[PDB]
Formats: structure tokens, C-alpha cells, sequence
RNA sequence: GCGAGAGACCGAUAGCGAACAAGUACAGUGAUGGAAAGAUGAAAAGAACUUUGAAAAGAGAGUGAAAAAGUACGUGAAAUUG
RNA sequence: AAUAGGGUGAAGCCAGAGGAAACUCUGGUGGAGGCUCGUAGCGGUUCUGACGUGCAAAUCGAUCGUCGAAUUUGGGUAUAGG
RNA sequence: UGCUGUAAAGCUGGGUCGAACGGCCUCUAGUGCAGAUCUUGGUGGUAGUAGCAAAUAUUCAAAUGAGAACUUUGAAGACUGAAGUGGGGAAAGGUUCCAUGUCAACAGCAGUUGGACAUGGGUUAGUCGAUCCUAAGAGAUGGGGAAGCUCCGUUUCAACGUGCUUGAUUUUUCAGGCCAACCAUCGAAAGGGAAUCCGGUUAAAAUUCCGGAACUUGGAUAUGGAUUCUUCACGGCAACGUAACUGAAUGUGGAGACGUCGGCGUGAGCCCUGGGAGGAGUUAUCUUUUCUUCUUAACAGCUUAUCACCCUGGAAUUGGUUUAUCCGGAGAUGGGGUCUUAUGGCUGGAAGAGCGCGGUAAUUUUGCCGCGUCCGGUGCGCUUACGACGGUCCUUGAAAAUCCACAGGAAGGAAUAGUUUUCAUGCCAAGUCGUACUCAUAACCGCAGCAGGUCUCCAAGGUUAACAGCCUCUAGUUGAUAGAAUAAUGUA
RNA sequence: UAACGAGAUUCCCACUGUCCCUAUCUACUAUCUAGCGAAACCACAGCCAAGGGAACGGGCUUGGCAGAAUCAGCGGGGAAAG
RNA sequence: AAACUUUCAACAACGGAUCUCUUGGUUCUCGCAUCGAUGAAGAACGCAGCGAAAUGCGAUACGUAAUAUGAAUUGCAGAUAUUCGUGAAUCAUCGAAUCUUUGAACGCACAUUGCGCCCUCUGGUAUUCCGGAGGGCAUGCCUGUUUGAGCGUCGUUU
């Protein structure tokens, strides 16, 4: 009776969704996510989980305050405003 | 017979759970929700019921009159008439006893 | 091989004790000024039930030298105590049953239970049921007592160190059968989990050194050296003679 | 259940936004590839496993 | 990472897993695993209208260089079938 | 949190009878037990039954074990790959 | 369509098609397939075959519709048979809920039907939960290890209060006076816990909305009562009583707060039954007949009890007494009392509601009128709650938040005025999140609408020891591809 | 070694289709129809005898023979499939 | 003889090979040095006249300002929109801003949209109670300021 009759008896969830990563993978009586770590200061990640990098680095997301140092860097880091042409 | 169901989600029958069947006026067997009963006020010395006080779930004492948890007596609403009465009649022989003790020293103390 | 059951319990995941229903740690009074000097009176309130431990326990209840106050203190119950008894605990106490004395206060021959091994410890010797401490003698120059143990050892301990006089109460436990494996289920309920017991000899050789074979046999000698090592003590742990005991030891 | 948290139920509102077909003045859009909603799901088919 | 320029490189089962709403759909309690899927036409001009049908459709017609290009869309092989 | 209905009839207790006593006997009462028959429940003996590209990656039917405790079970919690 | 070459192959006629491509001299390589139980994709034979057979069972008509074994309605026949195929919930699901429309795909036949598809609508709280407490445990800090990721430890070898209480002061300063045993925090939608009931209402919500009737907590605060010239009340021999009727630090205690079994007692609901007031059924015959309505919530006041306790009295010829033999000079029987209010009664709530009939309204949104709604009985009955007991164990069967009482005597208090929100009445507020539906032979997990698995509440009549089995009522279904025959072999 | 045992074994009584020795009956299948509609397996295929042969042939050699298309069963073979 | 079986051709199917493309990849070369407590990377949830995703953005939400430019956007619709002009559209550019709930994530906590405390203003007859708006309250370490502790210790007065 390990297998059907076994199958039935799945209603306790052992993972809930993870605040840092939000991918239900947060550990309930361990309090630990197993995809990222939370709550340990350093996000999980491994050299031997290359495709993991893949799925969850810079550039996966928004990137929204990175899109624009390459821009603000061409120009120097201005300070001020733009004059308007005589 | 009409059967009845819980009125809360709880569906188990605990002890904060027991029901009451009861006929309403629209003709209606329903569950009547049951508080838990109250355990009487116990006597600190002897630990039998202390008389004249109510019998009251504990947050329900400080919604009610003052004589309804006491008694007009020394330790009235804390220990019963005979352990009052045991105290009062000890705490008097017991002290007249420390006198005769003490009289008795000084006559022996000036004799040797 | 296997990590044998020996070794499992140092961990104490599921070999802790229980402890729930247990009532307080028995222990005589913090030594202090009252009791090094003079005496402090005591009362028995409750004699109560310890689980797990077959003598009953007496909440005994003191008055606070410093500071208006009442302090319970739990001592094991010697046999004869009865509530409402007053409890004298001190160097001047007199030697009554029940009443906490110094070692050196005790005359010889004095029977007294849950005596200290050091001053202060709030005792260790002769605290389960119906056991007790013989006071054999005094030496008073070196301020040392010696006394005979349950098991029969002669120690050696500072005069100093306090004991209740009399008999542990409970005693006479053992004497009958418990008859049902449901009898022993309900005593090891509530001390840890060390029973039911699978002999060695029934598993396979990962479990056990006894384990294995076409017969149920240890094979090699049962008695192990002191100076094995974890997971080999297994049997009869450096004994120095096994066999039935015939005469005397 | 009927007893939720607002953190879950705050992700069933979004599963059912998603769930809707494609609007049709979509498909008159010039340089338009997409023929329908590809991510629909049933609640007996697929769980959001939330 | 940012920005460029190239090649005796691959040409949609190849080349990155991903030429497409691809680390997507989906699976797993989880760590993780992980696809398929390009091409009407120059232009939708994507078939008005009539007729049979409950409808889907069909037959006419029409658009178009082509409908032996009708979105089940360039060509349209073989197995297999009428 | 859950566990029909019966059988048997332990201590304790009442009354009567016998006896020099020590004691014995009889009838009730009482309601013990990891007692017993037996539902729900839990288990899975036999048919080596059905099925065996199944209803099912272990089920179905009859038969059976046990059924007040070393009982059954929900939730929480602990123990993690030599 | 042929031609050329031994061949690898090359060239050509015809058809289709629509944008690039070849010969020759050299260069270069991811360069030649029939196989690898090869890889990916596709397609066959098998084959219109195996099969679509557990869960008693369907039939007639009408409507709708292009079309009806399968949709709806009616009539019937059935079944589940209260340990249900009923009515709810916890976990899990997540819109499956409800209305309108609709049938390409899905519902292994069908389909006008649907948990499918499309468009909308829907979940209302001071009182129900969460929120708070602590349990097994988890886990920061001070520290101590470890190269380190981190490990131990949980008050620990620590100078550990984001302390309180008043008098204030307005001088936005202070004056002080007492602490600091323990105490970060997390951990229960079944443990603990402040407080809500009835009737009505939607397509779909309700202990949440409407109508009415309450309650709790926090705060403000006035009036009346109570009390004081014997300053902080009186009465009772007492158990104790009452509308009230000072009380800081600190301390003591109680409640929270607890196993299991057995029989007994009481109540409640149901079951049973008599009269009467109504309605329905049967009536060849019989039947003062068979069925059905006659109900009363939370809350408020008064009363009401086993046990317990008090006064009197002094008991062997021992008495009282339980189903169960325990009690009495440590004061029985007797007499008289006090108490808990569990539980019942009466009254208010409240008949104005609901229910049952009758008579009228009318497209009618929705009704309006009248009458009744009464009085009992019974029990080794069933379930359940409580009580007093008894048994049992080498088993003695959580904690904390929280609340109260008591002890104590700090401080403050009147007389022409003082005190108190533990007496009555009055005023204000009660945030956040959940709330639809399923809970299973189709809403969960088993790849699926799978005979499996998945915690619990309520429980009618007859037969019976029985909550078994069998038949029936309320409620719910009539779902499982059908039709015609009835060889062999099967399965039961 | 009393009691207990879904433990193993022998005998006796009762009982019986286990048997002599089978027969009959019922429901659901199978059968036929409408709708729906797979899979294993598949070098090519499918009549025997003897011979020789990798020493047990569907095919080769020599004989017997040999007539479309098929349905229900069956379990000799396909040294059947897994 | 039909039917059936098999083979072949034409036509039609099934299927997606071949052929030709190609806003993609891959490799090599060149140049550059620029994330974050002034809150990053990531996540969640939202935002359009009619949007599910992708892309963009944050309650100022397919974006605001500024600079440049110079008539669009487009599937449809519609201006209290615009055309010799501070003027359509524009991530063209970009130096000023906004930036929900989070996240190193910082008042405490977190399977909760839980629980505080401080300052200013404000509503309810209120320093204390309830409500609202704004601003705050993490840890280690450093420099300094202030208040302190210790017979650690110095000078004086008994
Ligand atoms: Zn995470």
C-alpha cells in the first residue's frame, strides 16, 4: 500500500512561499527557504548549479536602477540640469 | 428529527466545543454554543468550596458586585469559617504559650 | 557496519527523558547563614507524586531570612513525614526524622538520606525508595565522616556535608512482580525511551557485534576491555568475573 | 479553504486576471503574431501549487 | 558587464536550452529538471453577394500574377491511403 | 479526538447455617481483568478466488485476526544519508 | 521521355514550381547510411478488433429543440435507509459558486445538458476565527568555538528597565518613592481565551446584511442613591446576608487547571402517548380513524440542589444509610437553618415573531382581513450534559497569559460640608485580515470526472440484546453507453 | 507444562458434488447490432513428411499435395510475447 | 467473371522532407571600467479608453520634468489636442523627480498585510483614551560630545 493508497494521504505542505524569492519553497518547521537561503544574509548559490544562475541572476528582473549607470557613466556623472540652446 | 450542525468552523468535539440542542422560537432544532462551566472558589487552607461566593469563569470576577466574591469575615473570600476559626484560636494559645515560655526564663535565669 | 543503538543515545534526539509531568528537582535548601549557624523551622504542605520517580516528594515550606517572602523548597520524602510536620533544618537541629543535620552533628549508626558529596551540592547519596546512608564514623581532625553507600562502598566526606535522618519512603517497590509488558510500557512512559529492548544476538551484523550467523550465538567472547572503543562496548563492559555469583563478594 | 491568509488570496486574485482569452482587437494589430492566450489554465487541469 | 567590428562558422532535428509572450509552458514536497513552436501574398486585396444547409460547411461568384497561395496558407518528398 | 451490544463473574460488602474454637458452608450483592463472543475501527489468514495491456504501479469479493488497551488516529514537534 | 558510363553517377523530354544556380582549374571539411534493443518526427498492420459488464432499475407523456435512451417538468416504479447516496465543517483546491448565452474541443455512446466554453455578478463582523498565551520545541543577544559557511548556549563567568508610581510643574523644568527573583522573540484556525441571540432577507452572503432585543472591553463623566459630627455601612449566636459600604508597596491564596472506567441520580433534546382547536388521506365494508400544526432564542429579575457548612442535643437495646458499607463523643439520628444556581419553574424578551387554517386583492411591486396558536401524561427508552460516588496504577494523568479575593496598613480623608465610577442611570468607541463553493464513486491526492486513500459533528419508526442485519419516514439520488437474443468456455 | 494459537502434523464423529459422474438452473459476459475505439507484437511470411544442415525447417532438396472470401471457438506449433 | 490481395501510373489525401531564405546563434578581434544603507540585484502586487502575455513603469504607475527635434499615433475610438508653433509624437536625449509591498532590509515580528514606542500637527468635551497626517526608533565599529562607574589611583580636610 505504499503507492496509490500512500498518494491519498498528501495534505500537509512541507514548503510555503519563500518572502525573499517567492517560489513556495520556504521550509515550514526549518524556517529556511531551500532555493535561496532566506533568511541568510547571502542568497544560495553553488558552481556546481550553473543552470540555477541562470534562472535567478542580474538581468533576469527589472534591473532597474542598472539600466542607467552605463548611461549616467557616458556622461560623467552630471550634476545639474540641461540649458536650453540660444 | 432535525440534526443540527456546529455554528463555527471549529468540527471537533473539543472542550471549548460542547453543544446545547435547542428549540427556537421559529420552530427550528438548532446547536446552541456552551460555555465552559466554572469551578467554584477553593479554600487556601483546607481546599474545600468556600461558601457564598459565586461560581464564575475567571474573567467574569471583575464584572461583578464586590459581595458576590467575599464574605464579610477576616480571609473572607480566601479561607473557610473553620480554618479562619483554627488560625485565630493557634495564633492566640500559640503566642500565650511564648509568654509562659519567656516568664518562665527569667525565673530560671536569676536562680543558677 | 551501522551505527550501533550504544551510540544513538549520546545524541538524545528521541532518548531524552520526559520530563512533563515531573514535579521539580529534588534538592535540599541553598546552605546559608540560618543553617551554618543555627536552625530554620520549616513545614510540610503537600507530599506529592513525582512520575517517573518511585519516592514521593514533600514541598517543604521556608521563610526568607532577607526579604519578606515564602520559599518552597522539594525534598525527597523520608519515610514517617507527614503534612503540616515541622521541617528543622540547621547545625543546631535536633536529630529527628526528617530534620536536615550536618554529618558531623549525626552520632554513629545514624541512618540519614539524601546526604551531599560536597558542601553545598544539595544532595546526592541514597535518594531513590527505601534506600539510605549509614553514618560509620567520625574522624573530626581532618573534619571528615565516613559513611557506607546502598551499594555497600565506604566513602569519605566532609563533615560539613548535610543529610535528612531517616529512610527514604517508597521503599519496598521492587518486591512485586510487574507481571505484563504493559506494566513496564507504563513505567518507561514517563522516564525515556529505553524499552522494549532487541537482544543484539537477533539482528544482523550491521546493528550489533552479536549479530548474524546460521544460529543465534555471539561468537567471540562477551566481555570487552575498558579500553575499547565506542561501538564495541557491547556485553559484559570489563568485567572481572562473570558466571552465576556463588558465595560471598 | 475558506480560512486564507491575504497573502494567499492576493495570489488567487492574479490567477484569475490571467485567466481570461486574448481581446480580439489584438489580432488586427499589424505585425501581430499572437492567436491566442497560450498561458490558460483550469483549476482541475493545472495547480498553481501556491 | 558595457560598446563596436568581423568570419573559408550554423542555417530552424543545425546554431545557445531558447531565431517565436524561453529559462517560457509543464513536472517535482524540494534541491532541481525543462520543451515544442520561423516562412500566404507586393498589398488582406483574408472571399462581398446568391443558393443548399439547424449549423459547420458546400456550390456558384469574387480578389489576386497565381486560390496548383484560403490563415488546417511558399515548395509539399516518403512511409501510409482513396 | 474516537472505540454498539452481550458473556463470565475477582476483591470488598449483607444475611443465613454448622463448630468447643480454629474456622467451614450457602444465598445474594459488587463489577475486576494487557478476560471472552461480537459491530464500527485497525489488520491482512485462506481461497494460493477475481483481476492481472486491471477500477487500481497492490485493488475487488468472500473468509478471517483483534476489537478498552503494549489500542486507533488528526495536528504540532524532534531525529537526515555511512 | 530517353541517352551516356562496368559502376559510383551525369545529362535530357514532360509535369509541378517561383529566385536563385551551375561547368571547368584548384582549396577546404561537421562530406556519402540499411541496420547501432541508434536519435527525433511521422505512419501502418493488428483493427472497426480487444473492449466500453462492480455499486438492485427503470418506464410513459408533455415541453424545448434541426435533432431527445441521456435536457426540463409531470405521473409512476425504485434505492440510499439517520455508522445514509442526508445536513455541515478541518486539511487541500481556488471561482469550480450564481445568472445569461452557448456546443468547435472535453464529459472513452450521445448531448438542446455540464464542475466544459463566453460574458457578467457575488464573500459586509466590537461579539465567529485569526490576532494574544504558553506546550513539546525553535531561536536572536552577551559570550565561547570555528580558516570560514557558521556551531554551542537561552540568562548562560553580562554594568542587560526603549522601568513603573504618585504629587505635579507648567517653571514643558521636575520632586521624589518603589522595584528589576523570572522575563528577546517565535511556537496551537482541535489546548487556554472578554463579549450575540432570534425572526426576515439574495440568483448567489449572512451568528456579518435588515428589524428587534442584549452583552463585553476601553475611555470620558454627571446625576441619583449609598456613606461621614462614633469619619472609611449595617444585620445574623452562627454558617453568612445586602444596591453601595477607603485601602499603596509588598505578600498569601484561588480560578485558569486537566487521566480513565463503572453503575446510579437529575436535567435537556428526541422517541412514545391523552384531551381539545384546525388541515389533509381512506371509506364496497370497518375504522370516536391514519398523517400533520399547536413553537418560544440570547439576555434580566425572583425562586429553585445534591454535596458542604452552622446552631441546639448528647447517642449500645448502637443508630442513620447507598444499587454499590460507609458514617457518628474529632458529636450520629432528630429539630431548625446558611450556601454554590449546575439544572428547572414563573415573569419580562414575546406574539408584535413564527406556525396552521379561513376569507378576499390582483397584469399587480407586494398584500390585506379574521380565527387559533391550549392543557397534560409516561419511561431499566436513546443521545447527551451535569452531579454525587466507587474502582484503577512500580501509570497519579500540561503550562502561561489573564482575572479575583484575602493579608497588610502607606496615604488620604467630613459638618455646612466632604468620598465613590466594585450601586443604578446616562455618554463615546471598538482597528486589521478571513468569510463564495466542494469536502468527495466528478471540486482534494492518486498522470484522469480512477471501485484506492483522506480527520470529525448531528442521527426517526418497526423487529432485535443491538448504533448489526432487514423494511420504512425526513432529506437526497435514479448517476454507471445502450438495443436484440440467451451457443460453448467463463465470473458470481 | 494448564491456558492461549488465521502456527505444523495424525486420527475419529458430523457434514458434504472433493469424488464415483456428472446434470440442471439464474445474473453478468462472450455472441449480433448502433456509437466509440486502443495495445502487446511485427525481417519476410505463414500446409505437411523425410533428408541433409549450427546435429529438432515456414522457406533449402525430394515427395504428398494445392481453389476466392471468411465467422465462432481452441490452445498442438510459431523452439509465441514479456 | 466479380469481390478481394499485390504491383504500377495519374489525380486527390496524410505528413512535413527537400529547396531557397533568416531582426538568431557561435567564434575571433577592438575599446571601455561603471552595482549597493543616497537602499542594490532579485521578488511580489499593481498601472493603459478598450490588454491576457511580452515590453515599460510605480498610486505622479505602458509614465512626470528637462534638452533636442519638428507633425504625428494607428486595431479601433476620442479630445475641455496640436500645425510659419514654448508644438503632435519620440526610453531621441536625459543632468530634475516619483519610485507600492519587500529584499543586504534596519522599531519588534512575519505560514500574521501582527504588535509597538517617541516628536509635531489635527478630530473626538483630553498630558494619560480612541482616530488621522507627517517625521522617527537596527547592529558592529570609528572620531568626538555629554552623563557616569570603580579605595584603579593623585593633591587637600578631618
Ligand atoms: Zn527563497
Amino acid at each position: 500500500g505504499k503507492g496509490t493508497p500512500s498518494l491519498g494521504k498528501r495534505h500537509n505542505k512541507s514548503h510555503t512561499l519563500c518572502n525573499r524569492c517567492g517560489r513556495r519553497s520556504f521550509h515550514v518547521q526549518k524556517k529556511t527557504c531551500s532555493s535561496c537561503g532566506y533568511p541568510a544574509a547571502k542568497m544560495r548559490s553553488h558552481n556546481w548549479a550553473l543552470k540555477a544562475k541562470r534562472r535567478r541572476t542580474t538581468g533576469t528582473g527589472r534591473m532597474a536602477y542598472l539600466k542607467h549607470v552605463t548611461r549616467r557613466f557616458k556622461n560623467g556623472f552630471q550634476t545639474g540640469v540641461a540649458k536650453a540652446q540660444t | 428529527a432535525q440534526r443540527v450542525t456546529y455554528r463555527r468552523r471549529n468540527p471537533y468535539n473539543t472542550r471549548s466545543n460542547k453543544i446545547k440542542v435547542v428549540k427556537t422560537p421559529g420552530g427550528k432544532l438548532v446547536a446552541q454554543h456552551v460555555k465552559k462551566a466554572a469551578s467554584r472558589v477553593k479554600c487556601g487552607d483546607c481546599g474545600s468550596a468556600l461558601a457564598g461566593i459565586s461560581t464564575l469563569r475567571p474573567r467574569q470576577y471583575a464584572q461583578v458586585s464586590k459581595t458576590h466574591k467575599t464574605v464579610q469575615r477576616a480571609y473572607g473570600g480566601s479561607r473557610c469559617a473553620n480554618c479562619v476559626k483554627e488560625r485565630i484560636v493557634r495564633a492566640f494559645l500559640i503566642e500565650e504559650q511564648k509568654i509562659v515560655k519567656r516568664v518562665l526564663k527569667e525565673q530560671q535565669d536569676k536562680e543558677k | 557496519g551501522r551505527v550501533i543503538r550504544n551510540q544513538r543515545k549520546g545524541a538524545g534526539s528521541i532518548f531524552t527523558s520526559h520530563t512533563r509531568l515531573r514535579k521539580g528537582a529534588a534538592k535540599l535548601r541553598t546552605l546559608d547563614y540560618a543553617e551554618r549557624h543555627g536552625y530554620i523551622r520549616g513545614v510540610v504542605k503537600q507530599i506529592i507524586h513525582d512520575p517517573g520517580r518511585g519516592a514521593p516528594l514533600a514541598k517543604v515550606a521556608f521563610r526568607d531570612p532577607y526579604k519578606y517572602k515564602l520559599r518552597e523548597e522539594t525534598f525527597i520524602a523520608n519515610e514517617g513525614v507527614y503534612t503540616g510536620q515541622f521541617i528543622y533544618a540547621g547545625k543546631k537541629a535536633s536529630l529527628n526524622v526528617g530534620n536536615i543535620l550536618p554529618l558531623g552533628a549525626c552520632p554513629e549508626g545514624t541512618i540519614v538520606s539524601n546526604v551531599e558529596e560536597k558542601v553545598g551540592d544539595r544532595g546526592a547519596l541514597g535518594r531513590t525508595s527505601g534506600n539510605y546512608v549509614i553514618i560509620i564514623g567520625h574522624n573530626p581532625d581532618e573534619n571528615k565522616t565516613r559513611v557506607k553507600l546502598p551499594s555497600g562502598a565506604k566513602k569519605i566526606i566532609s563533615s560539613d556535608a548535610r543529610g535528612v535522618i531517616g529512610v527514604v519512603a517508597g521503599g519496598g517497590r521492587i518486591d512485586k512482580p510487574l507481571l505484563k509488558a504493559g506494566r513496564a510500557f507504563h513505567k518507561y512512559k514517563v522516564k525515556r525511551n529505553s524499552w522494549p529492548k532487541t537482544r543484539g544476538v537477533a539482528m544482523n551484523p550491521v546493528d550489533h557485534p552479536h549479530g548474524g550467523g546460521n544460529h543465534q550465538h555471539i561468537g567471540k567472547a562477551s566481555t570487552i576491555s575498558r579500553g575499547a572503543v565506542s561501538g564495541q562496548k557491547a556485553g559484559l563492559i570489563a568485567a572481572r568475573r562473570t558466571g552465576l555469583l556463588r558465595g560471598t563478594q | 479553504p475558506s480560512q486564507k491568509s491575504f497573502r494567499t488570496k492576493q495570489k488567487l486574485a492574479k490567477a484569475q486576471k490571467q485567466n481570461r482569452p486574448l481581446p480580439q482587437w489584438i489580432r488586427l494589430r499589424t505585425d501581430n503574431k499572437i492567436r491566442y492566450n497560450a498561458k490558460r489554465r483550469h483549476w482541475r487541469r493545472t495547480k498553481l501549487g501556491i
